[PDB]
């Protein structure tokens, strides 16, 4: 996260860290959507251009965390994975279309002050909130700048959804209806973005109707970190909700 | 799933975090 700020304790209790077991390496963000299910980006797990293909035994998640490196006793929870599910039409060859994966925990996680699931959007919430100019919140422990510099506390930034034609014009990559983009205009004075390592984490919005937080997006891809006129791209969670449900309903 | 998206230390306590108003403002305009 660039130009974010430190999260308050318990501010994002669905935040999940995805780690490589050996060597210990923070890979990606993720989010808790039930006591057994974690949502992330497909490219965090499977990316053939980098000869990346993690199985359940390669990985672990950390839930309830605030500090990046510090062990938080009786609060953070480490879970192993029973199974990984990648969207069967995830497109790594071209444009990261359908950049979504589900991970089933080996054992359900106990909810607490610091561990609590986010909602998935229904059609009315999607209709209400996913509009150009409306802001969501992105969180993560990823880099603070371009990869070629790490926060100690979970970072938070609020970013406006960008009009689809402007998203399209920002990139030569073919965008799809399974993505949306978010970020400020050049010379707005305001800035902010997700960076390397924030991938797979949640873009959330709070409904004025029922006061619940909903995960509308997954940090997916972007041309640079906080570069002028380069908004971040997010997996459109509502558009892929039928797949999410089929997996949980079938394998839950 | 029934209790989703309501944070123990915020919504459940009728407390607001420091920047959530910025989101509400964007959905309506200003204030
Ligand atoms: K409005």
């Amino acid at each position: 996260i660039v130009e974010g700020s430190d999260a308050e304790i318990g501010m994002s209790p669905w935040q999940v860290m995805l780690f490589r077991k050996s060597p210990q390496e923070l890979l990606c963000g993720a989010s808790l959507i039930s006591d057994r299910w974690v949502l992330t980006a497909a490219h965090c797990l499977l990316y053939p251009p980098w000869d990346k293909n993690f199985t359940e035994n390669d990985l672990l998640v950390r839930i309830g965390k605030h500090s990046r490196t510090r062990y938080e006793r009786n609060i953070e929870k480490i879970s192993m994975l029973e199974k990984i599910y990648i969207h069967p039409r995830y497109n790594w060859r071209e444009n990261l279309d359908r950049d979504i994966a589900l991970m089933k925990l080996k054992k359900p996680v106990a909810f607490s002050d610091y561990i609590h699931p986010v909602c998935l959007p229904d059609r009315e919430t999607a209709a209400s909130l996913l509009q150009a100019g409306y802001k969501g919140r992105v969180t993560g422990w990823g880099n603070l700048k371009e990869t070629w510099g790490q926060p100690s506390v979970l970072q938070v930034v609020n970013l406006p959804i960008v009009e689809r034609p402007v998203c399209k014009d920002s990139t030569r990559i073919r965008i799809t209806d399974n993505m949306f983009c978010a970020g400020y205009k050049p010379d707005e004075g305001k800035r902010g973005d997700a960076c390397e390592g924030d991938s797979g984490g949640p873009f959330v919005m709070k409904s004025p109707f029922n006061n619940r937080w909903y995960q509308m997006g997954i940090v997916s891809w972007g041309e640079g970190c906080d570069r002028d006129g380069k908004p971040g791209f997010y997996t459109h969670v509502f558009r892929l909700k039928k797949w999410i449900q089929k997996v949980i309903d079938q394998f839950g | 799933e029934a209790d989703c998206g309501l944070r123990p230390l915020f919504e459940k306590k009728s407390l607001e975090d420091k920047t959530e108003r910025e989101l509400l403002e964007s959905y309506i305009d200003g204030r």
